[PDB]
């Protein structure tokens, strides 16, 4: 419920007719949910989060990978 | 998208490490039944020189 919880009622200062779009828009909703960007900082942001990200997976790539080798040994 | 690989190797892989340890602990096993069934083979070396 909690999505539900948090998606309605508008965010940061976002304009509720279109916060509204990006729901219907959105695609892949469990995935998914709406989340208000702020102009090219914000796009910063979500790199410095994609990298924060990036290494994290990469990490964890490499724990399957090792449990895969000590398998094979 | 790549994350969802990342889960369904996360799975299958560790079921992959239930399945070597079971096999191992397994091959102990039927290393045992190797150790046990020749010790008494003979002891079956008793039986058969007394016979003789």
């Amino acid at each position: 419920a909690q999505i539900k919880q948090l998606l309605q009622n508008p965010p940061a200062g976002v304009d509720p007719i279109i916060w509204e779009q990006a729901k219907v828009d959105n695609p892949d909703s469990e995935k998914l949910i709406p989340v208000p960007m702020v102009g090219f900082k914000e796009l910063l942001r979500r790199l410095k989060v994609q990298d924060q990200m990036t290494k994290q997976h990469q990490t964890r790539l490499d724990i399957i990978s090792e449990d895969i080798s000590e398998l094979q040994k | 998208e790549n994350g969802e690989k990342i889960t369904s190797l996360h799975r299958e892989v560790e079921k992959v490490k239930l399945d070597q340890k079971r096999l191992d602990q397994e091959l102990d096993f039927i290393l045992s039944q190797q150790k046990e069934l020749e010790d008494l083979l003979s002891p079956l070396e008793e039986l058969v020189k007394e016979q003789s």
